[PDB]
Parts: structure tokens; C-alpha cells; sequence
């Protein structure tokens, strides 16, 4: 690209677009729970004496996999509960124009979770040796209904309700305010409302397309899946291998051997599957800390993109950010961002400070600019042209100082 | 003393009723649909025994699961084609108050089905079988979590009256108050007074630098050891 | 069921180079063929013109050698001693379809082995259209034990082997306990007139097992729908180590 | 929170002291008593596999405490970040520093750890109004600045949007921009001219 730098002249946006992302984040990992003896001994009298010698490695083993599986629950809860009170999801879908149909649930359909949430659960494709997979403590449709809760709490009441008590508000003017927070003016939305929801409307669909097709654009939420089944698959296949003894099946050494050696054997074997086990619950620890960690910059994303306005360059989205709307899915949450997208720039010429009568004039809350006749006042991210006033500007020392101030007047509006 | 919580003391097991043997010693056929001690053709297994569904290759005999389980059987005696699945094993917990204030419990079995089971009243669950809560209505926080959204707790029942039995109570969770605020179209709720709110939050910040020599461990001060 | 499962074992390769042998026209072949440690012969006829096998170590009166006659009704699997005799291929008459007496040996000695294969009336002499009936043996020694899996194929042959793929069941586990060294193809010849002799339009074919690895694709029912020789390509090596297909 | 690290620390020693008095398949359990009872040669036998076992029961102790200090970190590194944000500044950033809007923070010291005490403006006792997006005067709009149009009942108002000042609309509290048809919602009424 060819960016020139020119010391007379600035870019000004004169249009702009309402673009909603998505962003994919894990927050839970499945919890387990394995049994040394069933695992190791396979249910023999004989063997599990021999493991009383080791001592409490297995009180410690199995610890371990209670303390991820406890985590896991708290993470879910520092993400999705953060909503004090259980707003209902309003009967109009219908904001001053903006279509919330689709992240907010249907009252009409039996799966009490949103369109969005339903295409996320549905795309996302899911006894054994001493091994057990404990429930999740909030169910799917619990989560679902955090989500929904959080949905009509901030179509309903802005970003009061995420800072003390809620208080309603006419979602023009939270967008209003949402605006202005960007440094847009309230004008323009109060103005431009027709194109901003129809840009929004189109925004929503465009995600709904986007994710009903089979594109797999919810690889975060497998992974953490996929490997999870990858490692609970490999312990189980660690039970067919004989670690330098006769047969890997335990009963099959014990009948055909006498119980002398048939203990050598035994006690090869014991060690073989301890070592697998301590490897799977290494593995699941280091694992288990990356979804904590996951997660809590997903309880933080909840916290400043979803219930206020984050500042934070490029934290929520790619552009300023307006709102945001969590999502549920299986085992992690999806934010959908939306940003004010400037476009359509125009060149102009500017300068710093304006020499009316021996006095330099500095704009506030603008920029000078030649739209080709006279000089004007504007917002640096909006294009509408206001006329220099002594209200617009402010003076401060005289003309020297300042490098390239022009000369123009500044009309004073009283006199 | 026991403070309050779920804490997965023991495991369970469900041991086999009958044991079966056949051959191509002596035979006791088939008992089905218990945990069996089955011996077909010279294999030992301990599970339930079924009847087997998909249509075997007429010289296999032996069906097999992805881990290589065998999940079904052909009857070295008689002809018949068997599933075969696992008996039920679970773990259980015991459900407990803090000991200060009741040594009332209740067990939880994490997977099995109250018919495995072997202290009036059974619950099932999608956790397990809890033995010992009375299941109620009415949605409370979460205290103790069991589960699949339900969580128990040391509330008052209302038996007759509220006989002050207090006993273990098996209720779904509650996420929140119901709020009511509607969307209007020219109403704005603006505040006139405020408070001042201060809260604690606690943040760890480091743990006990521990220092553990491997010789005194693993050797404890032997000339012989740590060659 | 719905299982993708590795194997090492003795297969043929996909696609291998493969050795044919004719028997057709004016042409009879009846020659030895070494057993390296398991071959897989092809019968592609419409005469029946392919009986059975002579499987034998040296062939000097102190040798085991096992003969089947997969011949209409007179099938006896007899593993037996005997002087081998140069040329005792069967005898299905031209124009009259009945198998003349031939001596598949000189006498017998030892037979080792007996077993009486039951009688089934079946077509012996030549017969119309395309040699469209492929019968597969695969042989595999195993401890004494000569594992036969077989199969049978209605698919046209205008040119020679087909493309394709199916599976072959393992009907015998005979447990020979030979040192087989030698794999004779018997086979019928139609003589016009005593004397003269003549072949069918027929033919067999003869490739040797190699020990690789191969995924079997074990389908609902338990039959190997697919596979893949890990060997044969390197994304062959690839599918075999995401065993995806 | 503090409390559970020392447990963890306390739970993960005591294991492994008690993990020392066991036999890994040794005919004992202490290292005097093997070389008591037989000669070296056949000592080794037994002096091998207890270093075996203490050697993976070390390993242990070893692996789960740097994932645990590596959590530690993780949660100082965060207590540094809010010391630096809330305790030196105001922090934009909801619910980072307290509940409501952020005042203060103040830090307390604890055993292996810090405890922020958070001074928040929380909002109360709403009164519920009556609300225009604008004003349409004498033929122009006119939009607030750093406030809202509210109808108490006589007249209409302009107030902040977290407390309740009302005070009387004035050409300081608006900008024109524009004409009243294009606003939907539109409120007519008169804007006070301070100097006229
Ligand atoms: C800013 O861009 C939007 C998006 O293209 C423009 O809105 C379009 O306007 C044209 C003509 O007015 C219509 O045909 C399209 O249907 C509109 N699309 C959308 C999504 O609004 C808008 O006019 C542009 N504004 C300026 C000042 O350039
Ligand atoms: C809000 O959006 C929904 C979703 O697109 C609209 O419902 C669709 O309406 C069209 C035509 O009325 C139908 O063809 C679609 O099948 C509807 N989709 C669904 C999911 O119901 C709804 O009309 C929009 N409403 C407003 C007020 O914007
Ligand atoms: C540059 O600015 C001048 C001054 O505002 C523009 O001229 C005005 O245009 C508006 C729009 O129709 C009229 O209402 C005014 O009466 C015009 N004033 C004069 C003195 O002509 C001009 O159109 C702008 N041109 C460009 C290229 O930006
Ligand atoms: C802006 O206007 C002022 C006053 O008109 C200029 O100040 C003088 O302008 C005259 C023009 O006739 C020059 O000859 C002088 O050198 C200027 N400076 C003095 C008298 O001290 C000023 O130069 C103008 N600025 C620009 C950029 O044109
Ligand atoms: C709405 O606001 C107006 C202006 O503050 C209130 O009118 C004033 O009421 C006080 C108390 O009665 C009087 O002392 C003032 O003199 C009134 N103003 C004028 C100009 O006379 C009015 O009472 C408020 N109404 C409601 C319902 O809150
Ligand atoms: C605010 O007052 C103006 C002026 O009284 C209203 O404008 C009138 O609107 C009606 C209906 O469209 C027209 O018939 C008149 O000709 C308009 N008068 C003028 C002078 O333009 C306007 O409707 C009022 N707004 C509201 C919301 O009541
Ligand atoms: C105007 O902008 C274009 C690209 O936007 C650039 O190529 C050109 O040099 C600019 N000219 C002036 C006078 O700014
Ligand atoms: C901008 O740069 C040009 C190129 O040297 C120079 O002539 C001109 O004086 C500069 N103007 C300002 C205001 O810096
Ligand atoms: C048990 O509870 C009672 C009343 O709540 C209290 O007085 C007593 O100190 C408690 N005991 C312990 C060990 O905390
Ligand atoms: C428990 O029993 C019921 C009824 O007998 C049955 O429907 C259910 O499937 C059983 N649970 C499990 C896990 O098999
Ligand atoms: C199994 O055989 C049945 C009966 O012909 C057939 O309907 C079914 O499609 C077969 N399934 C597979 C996987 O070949
Ligand atoms: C004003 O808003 C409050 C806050 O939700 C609400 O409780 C009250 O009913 C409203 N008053 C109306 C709509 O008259
Ligand atoms: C929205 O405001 C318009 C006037 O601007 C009003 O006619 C309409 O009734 C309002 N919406 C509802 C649901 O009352």
C-alpha cells in the first residue's frame, strides 16, 4: 500500500458501517474420574495388595483429577453468572428498529435457546476401565438461560444494569450513548437510525448465513474436546500392552503361572499402567490451566465488552466498540462484537491554529479543515462541517508560535 | 469433624450372581440379563449378559467394541449370539452437613441406577442414586453441588407442620431473582440518590518456598545408598 | 462394526506385479510355481477348468504333499505320499464333458492325511460366454496350519484381472504340519480325440503374499468394505497414520 | 483463597513424607534395616527399588508444585495489574476494580497475599420519567450535551445521566445540527435564550 506524508493535509471519514463479529472462546473442560484398582488391577484379589505398597499415589492421582474437576465448574460460573437478576426476555423483538430476533430466544420454539445458540450446538459434532465422566453442575439450558438473561438485560437497560441497579432506557438513545462514547456525535445516529439498523439487521443475518453453512469456523470449541477423547483414548489402549511381561491381561498371568514369579510379572505390569496414569493426569493438569486461563479472559471479555463500552483498542473487536451479546455453546461462550467501522474517506487540507486579530484560535473537539472555499470545524472520525465560532474554538496567545496558522476569522455569534 | 460438602469417600461395585461355563469340566448354560461370571470357550469375563443384535459373519464368533472389547459372544455349546456389557461401577459420596451442625447423611451413587443400589427415601437422578435427601419443589442457591443443576442442603422440609426434622433436602438450582423491568418507549429511569459501596477482594500473591535435598529423601544418610 | 482396523499380516499388495498363467486356446501350462510363504492364485474359467492343487516339499517318495479335487463330486482332500508323476492334469472330455481317468499319482504310500469332501454334482466341460466365474485362494502357513480363505467373483474378466475389491472367508484351517516348499495348479485339458488334447478358453493367475500393513474397513455388518496399503504410497503411509480415509 | 494455597502446600508435603515409609516390593520400609539384615550384593536388589519409588514419588512432588507456582504467578501477576490500575488511578474498566463505578482502592496486606478494598458509587432510588431523543424549537432540533431531555410534569428539563439535577434548557446545554423532520422522535418545545 502507498501511504504519503504530507504535512498540509489529513483524511477525513465521511461514511461508516455497523460490522458484527464473532469470537470463539473455551471456558470448561470435561471433568473425569478414574479408580486406580479397576484400572490398574482389573478386579483381582492378588493384585491390589501389591499397590498398598506403593502407598498413596492413588489418593493423590485422583485428587488431582477432583481439584480440574471443581475448577472447571468455577469457571463456568465466572463466566456465565455475572447477571444478578433474571431478566425475561421481552415479548416485541423489535428495538427501534433493530432485529434481535436471533440472539434473543423464541418464545414459540421448544429449545429455549436462541437461533444463534442452535446452529453453534449443532454444528460443533460430539463404560470403560474405572473411568467416569461426572455431569456438568449448570446444564445447557441453564447456561442458555444466563445468556438470554444477559441478551434482554442489555437490549432493556444498557450498560446500567452491568454497574449497580438496573434502569431502563429506549434503545435509541443507548445507541445514542454508545455513540457518542466512540466520539460520534449523537446527531448522526438520530439521523442516520433507519441505515444504522438496517446495516445491523444485515449484519445479523450475515453471522446467521455464515455459521449455518459447514464451515468449520469452531475449531477452539473441538480441540478441546478432540484432544480431551485423544487422551482419554490412549489410556485405555495402554491397557493391551504387556510391559516386558508374558500377556497383558492380569488374570491370564496369574492362571497360568505360580504366584511366585507370577508377582514379578504382576508388579512389571502394575508399574507400566501407574506410569500411564501419572502421564494422563500430567497432561490434564497442564490443560486444565489453559482453560482456567481461557476462561478468565473470557469472564473478563463478559465483564468489559458485554455489560459497558470497553475502550480498549482491539480488545472486543476490530473497530470501535458499540455492544456486544454472549452466546452459549458446548463447553464455551461466543461473543458477538459490534464495532463502527469508518469508510469512505476524503482528502482536505488543515492546520493547526487559525490567526483571526493577532490571536490563535485552537479548535476543541475537532480539527480544521478547507473543504475548498472556507474553513470549517469537524469531528476527526465523522465529516459534517461546522463554522469556526469563538464557541467552536478557543484562543490562546498570539500568532508567532504556531507552524503553518492561516489566516481566516472567527465569527463570533452575539455581537 | 466434617464440614460441609460432598467427598467422595469409596467405590462401588456390583458383584456377579451366578457364574456360567461352557465348552465345545461341565456346563451351566446361561443365565441372562445379571452380572454373570461367564466362561465361553475358555475366556473368563465378569458382565451382564444379553442377546446380541447385528448379524454375525457365520465364522465369527467373538464381537469386538473400538477398544478392542469384546462386547458379544457365540456359545461354544449351545448357538446363540450374546451382547456383552459391563456391570455397573460407580463411586460413592457422602452428602454431609458440617458435623457441628447434624451427623444426618446421605450417600450419592455417581452413576448406577436406584435398582443396583443395596436411608427411606431414593432419588435418581442424572448424577447417581442419593439416598437419604427428600427431593423438593422449590428452588434455593445452590449449597452443595450434586449435579445435572441440582444442589442439596440442611432446610427445614415442612413434614407436619415444619417438624423441625431439617432433613437433607435434593433441589434444583435457582440462578437468580426474577427481575421486572419492560422496555418503553419513552421512559427513562434516572436515579436521585447513591451509596457508597466498599468491597474486599482477596488476591494470593505467593506460596511457602519449600526446598527438598533428593539424597536425604531418597537415601537418608546412607554411605551404601546413592551409589 | 464401523471400525477402521490396522493390521500387520501376510497381504498381497495393492497393485502388485503379478505372474499369469494360461491356459486357453490351443495351450496347456502345467508347471511348478515355488510357495514363498503364502501365495494367492486366481481361477478365472468357465469350464471349470481349475480343480484343485498339489502343495509338496521334495517330491522323492519322503515328502507330504497335499491334493484336492475340487472336481464335480469326487472331492477328497488327501495329503498323501507318493512319486510325483510328470503331468497328471485332469481329463474333461471335449464335446462329451467327462473327466477321463488320469493317475494324479503313481501309487500311494504314506497319506499322512484323509478327508472325504462330500459329493456335489457340478459342470465339468466347456462352456459359453465370458470366463466370468473368479474363484480366490489365499494359502498362509501358520504353525502346521495351512489357512485357506476364499472367494468367488461374478465380475467379467475381457482382458485379465479385473479392478476392483471384496473380501475372502477363512473356510479351512488344515493343520498339515509340512514343510510345503512347492505349488502345482491342477488342471483339466480337453482333448478332442485320445491323443490330441486341447485347453478352454480359461486362465489362472498366480501373485505371491508380502507381509505389510493394511486398515480394513470392518463395516456395520462385519465385512471389509475398504482398505489401504500404507506401503503402496506415501499418502497411502498418511491415511494409515490418521486412519481416516 | 489464601487459605487454600497453605492447605494445598500442607496436603502435598505431608504426602510426601508419608510416601517415604513404604515398600515399593523392598522386604522393608526403612534403608538402616535392609543393610542390617543382608549383604550388599543382595542389598542392591532391594536398595534399587526404594530408590525407584522415592524417586517417583520426588517427581511428583515436584511436577504438580511448578503447575501450581505457575498458578500462583498467574494470580500475582493479576494483583500487580490491579494494584497499578486502581490503587495508583481510576480504572474505566467495569467490575476490574469493585462493583459499580470505580472511587478508590485502598491495599491491606495478608499472609501470602493482598486484599483491595474497593470504594464504589452505586446508584439508588431511581424516579422513573417521561424522555425525548431531541427538541424542535423555532424550526431546528436540539440535542442535549452530557445529559438527557426529562419531563418532570411543568416543563421539560436537562439532566446527567446517574443523578438528578434539573436545570432549566438553555442554547448552552444544545447544539442545532439539523432540522425536526428528520429525528423520530421529535418533542417540540421552547429553548431559553440567555441573552435575548
Ligand atoms: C454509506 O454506505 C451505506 C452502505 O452502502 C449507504 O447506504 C446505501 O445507500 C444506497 C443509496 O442511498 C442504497 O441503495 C443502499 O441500499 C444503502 N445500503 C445500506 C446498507 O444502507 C449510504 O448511503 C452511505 N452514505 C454516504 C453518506 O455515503
Ligand atoms: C426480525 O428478523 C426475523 C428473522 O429474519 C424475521 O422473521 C423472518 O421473517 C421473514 C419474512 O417476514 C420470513 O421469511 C422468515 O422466515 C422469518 N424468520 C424467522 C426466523 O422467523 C422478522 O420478521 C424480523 N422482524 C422485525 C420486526 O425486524
Ligand atoms: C464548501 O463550503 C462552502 C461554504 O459552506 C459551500 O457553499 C455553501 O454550500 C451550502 C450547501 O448548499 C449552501 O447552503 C451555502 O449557501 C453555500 N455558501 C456559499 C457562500 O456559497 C460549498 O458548497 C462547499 N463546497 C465544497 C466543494 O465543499
Ligand atoms: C495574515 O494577515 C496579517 C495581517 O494582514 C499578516 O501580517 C502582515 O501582513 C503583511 C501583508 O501585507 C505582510 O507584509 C507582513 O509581513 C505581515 N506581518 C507583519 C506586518 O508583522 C500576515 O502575514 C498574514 N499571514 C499570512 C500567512 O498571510
Ligand atoms: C416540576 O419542576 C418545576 C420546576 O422546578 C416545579 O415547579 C416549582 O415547584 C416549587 C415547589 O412547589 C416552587 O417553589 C417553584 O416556584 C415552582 N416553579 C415555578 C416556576 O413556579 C414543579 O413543582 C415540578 N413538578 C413535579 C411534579 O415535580
Ligand atoms: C410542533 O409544532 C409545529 C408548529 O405548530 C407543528 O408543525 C405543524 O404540523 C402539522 C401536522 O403536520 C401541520 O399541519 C402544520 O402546518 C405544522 N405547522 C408548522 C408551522 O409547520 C408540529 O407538528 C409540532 N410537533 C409535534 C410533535 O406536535
Ligand atoms: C488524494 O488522495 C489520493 C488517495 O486517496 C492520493 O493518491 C492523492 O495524492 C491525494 N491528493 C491530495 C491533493 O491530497
Ligand atoms: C511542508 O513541507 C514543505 C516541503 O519542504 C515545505 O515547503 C512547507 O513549508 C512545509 N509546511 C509546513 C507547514 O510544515
Ligand atoms: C458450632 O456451632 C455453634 C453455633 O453455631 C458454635 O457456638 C460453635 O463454636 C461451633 N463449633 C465449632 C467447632 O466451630
Ligand atoms: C434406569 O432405569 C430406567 C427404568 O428402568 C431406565 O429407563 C434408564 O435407562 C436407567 N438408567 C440407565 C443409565 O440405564
Ligand atoms: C447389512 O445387510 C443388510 C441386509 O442386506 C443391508 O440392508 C445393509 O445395508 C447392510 N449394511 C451394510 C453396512 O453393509
Ligand atoms: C417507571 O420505571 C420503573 C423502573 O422499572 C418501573 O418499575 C415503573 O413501573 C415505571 N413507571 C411507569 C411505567 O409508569
Ligand atoms: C415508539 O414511539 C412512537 C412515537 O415516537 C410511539 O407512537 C410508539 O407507540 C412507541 N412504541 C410503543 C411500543 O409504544
Amino acid at each position: 500500500s502507498s501511504i504519503a506524508y504530507s504535512n498540509n493535509t489529513i483524511a477525513i471519514p465521511t461514511n461508516f458501517s455497523i460490522s458484527i463479529t464473532t469470537e470463539v472462546m473455551p471456558v470448561s473442560m470435561a471433568k473425569t474420574s478414574v479408580d486406580c484398582n479397576m484400572y490398574i488391577c482389573g478386579d483381582s484379589t492378588e493384585c491390589a495388595n501389591l499397590l498398598l505398597q506403593y502407598g498413596s499415589f492413588c489418593t493423590q492421582l485422583n485428587r488431582a483429577l477432583s481439584g480440574i474437576a471443581v475448577e472447571q465448574d468455577r469457571n463456568t460460573r465466572e463466566v456465565f453468572a455475572q447477571v444478578k437478576q433474571m431478566y425475561k426476555t421481552p415479548t416485541l423483538k423489535d428495538f427501534g428498529g433493530f432485529n434481535f430476533s436471533q440472539i434473543l430466544p423464541d418464545p414459540l420454539k421448544p429449545t429455549k435457546r436462541s437461533f444463534i445458540e442452535d446452529l453453534l450446538f449443532n454444528k460443533v459434532t460430539l463404560k470403560f476401565n474405572g473411568l467416569t465422566v461426572l455431569p456438568p453442575l449448570l446444564t445447557d439450558d441453564m447456561i442458555a438461560a444466563y445468556t438470554a438473561a444477559l441478551v434482554s438485560g442489555t437490549a432493556t437497560a444498557g450498560w446500567t444494569f452491568g454497574a449497580g441497579a438496573a434502569l431502563q432506557i429506549p434503545f435509541a438513545m443507548q445507541m445514542a450513548y454508545r455513540f457518542n462514547g466512540i466520539g460520534v456525535t449523537q446527531n448522526v445516529l438520530y439521523e442516520n437510525q433507519k441505515q444504522i439498523a438496517n446495516q445491523f439487521n444485515k449484519a445479523i443475518s450475515q453471522i446467521q448465513e455464515s455459521l449455518t453453512t459447514t464451515s468449520t469456523a469452531l475449531g477452539k470449541l473441538q480441540d478441546v474436546v478432540n484432544q480431551n477423547a485423544q487422551a482419554l483414548n490412549t489410556l485405555v489402549k495402554q491397557l493391551s500392552s504387556n510391559f516386558g511381561a508374558i500377556s497383558s491381561v492380569l488374570n491370564d498371568i496369574l492362571s497360568r503361572l505360580d504366584p511366585p514369579e507370577a508377582e514379578v510379572q504382576i508388579d512389571r505390569l502394575i508399574t507400566g499402567r501407574l506410569q500411564s496414569l501419572q502421564t494422563y493426569v500430567t497432561q490434564q493438569l497442564i490443560r486444565a490451566a489453559e482453560i482456567r486461563a481461557s476462561a478468565n479472559l473470557a469472564a473478563t471479555k463478559m465483564s468489559e465488552c458485554v455489560l459497558g463500552q470497553s475502550k480498549r483498542v482491539d480488545f472486543c473487536g476490530k473497530g470501535y466498540h458499540l455492544m456486544s451479546f454472549p452466546q452459549a455453546a458446548p463447553h464455551g461462550v461466543v461473543f458477538l462484537h459490534v464495532t463502527y467501522v469508518p469508510s469512505q474517506e476524503r482528502n482536505f487540507t488543515t492546520a493547526p491554529a487559525i490567526c483571526h486579530e493577532g490571536k490563535a484560535y485552537f479548535p476543541r473537539e475537532g480539527v480544521f479543515v478547507f473543504n475548498g472555499t472556507s474553513w470549517f470545524i469537524t469531528q476527526r472520525n465523522f465529516f459534517s462541517p461546522q463554522i469556526i465560532t469563538t464557541d467552536n474554538t478557543f484562543v490562546s496567545g498570539s500568532c508567532d508560535v504556531v507552524i503553518g496558522i492561516i489566516n481566516n476569522t472567527v465569527y463570533d455569534p452575539l455581537q | 469433624e466434617i464440614d460441609k460438602g460432598i467427598y467422595q469417600t469409596s467405590n462401588f461395585r456390583v458383584a456377579p450372581s451366578k457364574e456360567v461355563v461352557r465348552f465345545p469340566k461341565l456346563s451351566t448354560d446361561l443365565i441372562k440379563n445379571q452380572c454373570v461370571n461367564f466362561n465361553f470357550n475358555g475366556l473368563t469375563g465378569t458382565g451382564v449378559l444379553t442377546p446380541s443384535s447385528k448379524r454375525f459373519q457365520p465364522f465369527q464368533q467373538f464381537g469386538r467394541d473400538v477398544s478392542d472389547f469384546t462386547d458379544s459372544v457365540r456359545d461354544p455349546k449351545t448357538s446363540e449370539i450374546l451382547d456383552i456389557s459391563p456391570c455397573s461401577f460407580g463411586g460413592v459420596s457422602v452428602i454431609t452437613p458440617g458435623t457441628n451442625t447434624s451427623s444426618e447423611v446421605a450417600v450419592l451413587y455417581q452413576d448406577v441406577n436406584c435398582t443396583d443400589v443395596p436411608g427411606n427415601n431414593v432419588f435418581q437422578t442424572q448424577a447417581g442414586c442419593l439416598i437419604g435427601a427428600e427431593h423438593v419443589d422449590t428452588s434455593y442457591e445452590c449449597d452443595i453441588p450434586i449435579g445435572a443443576g441440582i444442589c442439596a442442603s440442611y432446610h427445614t422440609v415442612s413434614s407436619l407442620r415444619s417438624t423441625s426434622q431439617k432433613s437433607i433436602v435434593a433441589y434444583t438450582m435457582s440462578l437468580g431473582a426474577d427481575s421486572s423491568i419492560a422496555y418503553s418507549n419513552n421512559t427513562i429511569a434516572i436515579p436521585t440518590n447513591f451509596s457508597i459501596s466498599i468491597t474486599t477482594e482477596v488476591m494470593p500473591v505467593s506460596m511457602a518456598k519449600t526446598s527438598v535435598d533428593c539424597n536425604m529423601y531418597i537415601c537418608g544418610d546412607s554411605t551404601e545408598c546413592a551409589n | 462394526s464401523n471400525v477402521l482396523h490396522l493390521v500387520q499380516d501376510h497381504f498381497l499388495p495393492f497393485d502388485s506385479n503379478v505372474t499369469r498363467f494360461i491356459t486357453f486356446g490351443l495351450n496347456f501350462d502345467n508347471p511348478i510355481i515355488p510357495f514363498k510363504d503364502g501365495i494367492y492364485f486366481a481361477a478365472t474359467e468357465k469350464s471349470n477348468v481349475i480343480r484343485g492343487w498339489v502343495f509338496g516339499s521334495t517330491m522323492n517318495n519322503k515328502s507330504q504333499s497335499v491334493i484336492i479335487m475340487n472336481n464335480s463330486t469326487n472331492l477328497v482332500i488327501r495329503a498323501c505320499n507318493f512319486e510325483l508323476c510328470d503331468n497328471p492334469f485332469f481329463v474333461v472330455l471335449k464335446s462329451n464333458n467327462t473327466q477321463i481317468p488320469s493317475y494324479i499319482f503313481n501309487n500311494a504310500f504314506n497319506c499322512t492325511f484323509e478327508y472325504v469332501s462330500k459329493d456335489f454334482n457340478l459342470d465339468l466341460g466347456e462352456k459359453p460366454g465370458n470366463f466370468k466365474d473368479l474363484r480366490e485362494f489365499v494359502f498362509r502357513n501358520k504353525d502346521g496350519f495351512l489357512h485357506v480363505y476364499s472367494g468367488y467373483q461374478p465380475i467379467s474378466a475381457a482382458s485379465g484381472l479385473p479392478t476392483g475389491f471384496n473380501a475372502l472367508k477363512p473356510i479351512f484351517k488344515l493343520p498339515l504340519g509340512i514343510n510345503i516348499t512347492n505349488f502345482r495348479t491342477l488342471l483339466t485339458a480337453f482333448p478332442p480325440r485320445p491323443d490330441y488334447w486341447g485347453t478352454s478358453a480359461a486362465a489362472y493367475f498366480v501373485g505371491y503374499l508380502k507381509p505389510t500393513t493394511f486398515m480394513l474397513k470392518y463395516d456395520e455388518n462385519g465385512t471389509i468394505t475398504d482398505a489401504v496399503d500404507c506401503s503402496q504410497n506415501p499418502l497411502a503411509e498418511l491415511k494409515c497414520s490418521v486412519k481416516s480415509f
